[PDB]
């Protein structure tokens, strides 16, 4: 399975993912492709909020389907 | 039929209370809290008494304390529904914390609005541009909502 | 071109030009912007003014807060994107109990470091199951699960752990918790007394086993970044590090250094700093945790409120640092290139109407892009 991580400059990568892997993983493998820790990140799929303890097959993300990670929160 | 933890927080908040703080639990709901705070001094909300009330959810060890402003404020960090943001930034909750750390945590809050973390934008954008009349209009949500509510 | 002209370059310019530090038109932050924020325009009524209301409340302009951003594009710009990339590649150690690794990895060159800290996130609830019921690809991870005869923990991953525990150690503590709120509950519970009853003295014991397995057992998630500068000084007691950061939610590297934490915690020295780093990951105390970790990482001015409270810091952290060489030569030209690409597309009498120019371009092309989206129905 793949995965677009899409970013507000246009940075897009792809992530090698499982349909039952959890926000907290794809949070990790973010970490793997771009250094950034998972505390620092916030997943959009569809407008909503990605929550760490639900996985990829519950928000229904298949693939070719392109997350967004926000880097700026409050 | 009911956690010792819940117990003895409980009766650690009757027996030892939190100056300002008052919480004592539901006559039929031992997980319900009504909880009275103080407007704490040199704040707008001075000589003001709020109602909150918190609830335990049955996940409530693993899980955070929901919690609500009953008494209408004029807050930044409190939305129209009274909901308060039970911040835990890079961390998650932990059974570490306490109902005396949230209580400690709304007093506090109080006492130091965040504007540029809001939960009211109306009213964050006037604690930022006329925080001094921002200021006077919770002064004045003070008299008419929270004195002579209890 | 001294490295000491380097740190002077980037945090004047990181000062003035926020997120322009990274080079990318305002075209493309408003698009991608645009793409993001259709949703959130009222369909109904006049459209120039729901997507004006749209366009006001962006914060598309406002510098990145996400603490590995921030790093990388600090690497990216005293390294270059190929020295940087080749920074990557290279391994995190361990900061030791004291600190003498990274003491002992600073010569007097022009360096740069990078820290990523991790907090331990072990599991901190359990849970009575039987074989048949335990399906280890369903179940909630990062927990332990106490069998009739095994006790195990369900990592990140969806790994199961056996904890080496004996088939009658497991029937025992299984047997002997019978409350039903106490099935699926936590472990380190203060208020449990083993003294009290069998039940209880069989959750902390449980609790002990667990506690002693983790210690053993890889359960780090990283939680923070930044990257120090250390530049060549001329004699040995004059050297003294920058650190650079941005925070969650909380401030950017723009804001760093407006409120000049870097020269802040510069005046520490190189060997009171590192020290400092060095007690966070050794103490466990956690108001000694929390008082470090607001000292060193919390926005100017809420040393002593940034850790308080819910922010309390009850996790064992873990700092790990990699350093390698910057040439000033590289870092100057990679920054005089962002000053040119400012200043040609982005011309303005000084910084503040330079910014002024880019948020206004960003806006305009969100606006324009919006205005099509929305056309069609």
């Amino acid at each position: 399975m793949q995965i677009f991580v899409k970013t507000l400059t246009g940075k897009t990568i792809t992530l090698e993912v499982e349909p039952s892997d959890t926000i907290e993983n794809v949070k990790a493998k973010i970490q793997d492709k771009e250094g950034i820790p998972p505390d620092q990140q916030r997943l959009i799929f569809a407008g909503k909020q990605l929550e760490d303890g639900r996985t990829l097959s519950d928000y229904n993300i298949q693939k070719e389907s392109t997350l967004h990670l926000v880097l700026r929160l409050r | 039929g009911l956690p010792r933890r819940i117990i003895k927080e409980t009766q650690r908040l009757l027996a030892e209370p939190v100056p300002g703080i008052k919480a004592e639990p539901d006559e039929s709901n031992a997980r319900y809290f009504h909880v009275v705070i103080a407007g704490p001094q040199d704040s707008p909300f001075e000589g003001g008494t709020f109602k909150l009330e918190l609830f335990l959810p049955e996940e409530y060890p693993m899980a955070a304390p929901k919690v609500r402003f009953m008494t209408k404020i004029y807050h930044p960090n409190v939305d129209k529904l009274g909901r308060i943001c039970l911040d835990i930034l890079k961390d998650k909750w932990s059974p570490a914390l306490q109902i005396r750390t949230v209580l400690l945590s709304i007093q506090a809050l109080l006492s130091a609005p965040n504007p540029d973390d809001p939960l009211a934008n109306d009213v964050a954008e006037q604690w930022k541009t006329n925080e001094a009349q921002a200021i006077e209009t919770a002064r004045a949500w003070t008299r008419l909502y929270a004195m002579n509510n209890i | 071109k001294t490295g000491l002209h380097v740190h002077e370059k980037i945090k004047h310019m990181v000062k003035n030009y926020g997120t322009m530090i990274t080079g990318i038109p305002a075209e493309i932050l408003g698009q991608n912007e645009a793409e993001i924020s259709v949703g959130y325009v009222k369909k109904m009524g006049n459209m120039k003014e729901n997507i004006a209301e749209v366009v006001r409340k962006s914060e598309m302009t406002q510098p990145t807060n996400s603490c590995g951003k921030a790093s990388n594009e600090v690497c990216d710009l005293l390294l270059g994107t190929e020295g940087a990339s080749e920074f990557e590649k290279s391994s995190y150690q361990v900061l030791s109990g004291d600190g003498s690794n990274l003491k002992g990895s600073l010569p007097n060159k022009n360096l740069l470091v990078r820290v990523e800290m991790d907090r331990f996130n072990a599991p901190q609830k359990y849970q009575k199951i039987k074989r048949e019921e335990f399906n280890p690809e369903t179940a909630e991870k990062n927990k332990i699960y106490l069998l009739e005869d095994q006790l195990v923990y369900l990592d990140i991953f969806g790994k199961v752990i056996d904890l080496g525990q004996t088939s009658d150690t497991c029937h025992r503590l299984f047997n002997a918790i019978t409350t039903p709120f106490y099935q699926n509950y936590i472990l380190y519970d203060e208020y449990i007394d083993p003294e009290e009853s069998a039940e209880e003295a069989a959750m902390f014991e449980m609790g002990e086993i667990v506690k002693a397995k983790m210690k053993n057992i890889d359960c780090w998630t990283a939680t923070h970044s930044f990257t120090i500068f250390v530049p060549e000084s001329d004699s040995e007691d004059t050297r003294t590090l920058y650190p650079y950061q941005a925070y969650w939610t909380s401030h950017t590297l723009q804001q760093w250094f407006s409120g000049d934490k870097d020269e802040k915690l510069s005046r520490l020295g190189i060997d009171g700093y590192i020290e400092k780093l060095a007690l966070l990951g050794t103490t466990t105390d956690s108001k000694i945790r929390s008082s470090i970790y607001g000292e060193l990482f919390s926005p100017p001015g809420k040393e002593h409120v940034f850790c308080t409270g819910m922010n309390e810091k009850f996790s064992p952290l873990r700092v790990k640092f990699k350093v390698t060489e910057v040439n000033p030569e590289i870092a100057l030209q990679n920054l005089e290139e962002v000053q040119e690409f400012i200043d040609t597309n982005y011309p303005g009498e000084n910084a503040k109407d330079q910014c002024e120019l880019y948020k206004i371009k960003a806006q305009e092309a969100m606006t324009k892009q919006l205005e099509m989206r929305l056309l069609i129905e």
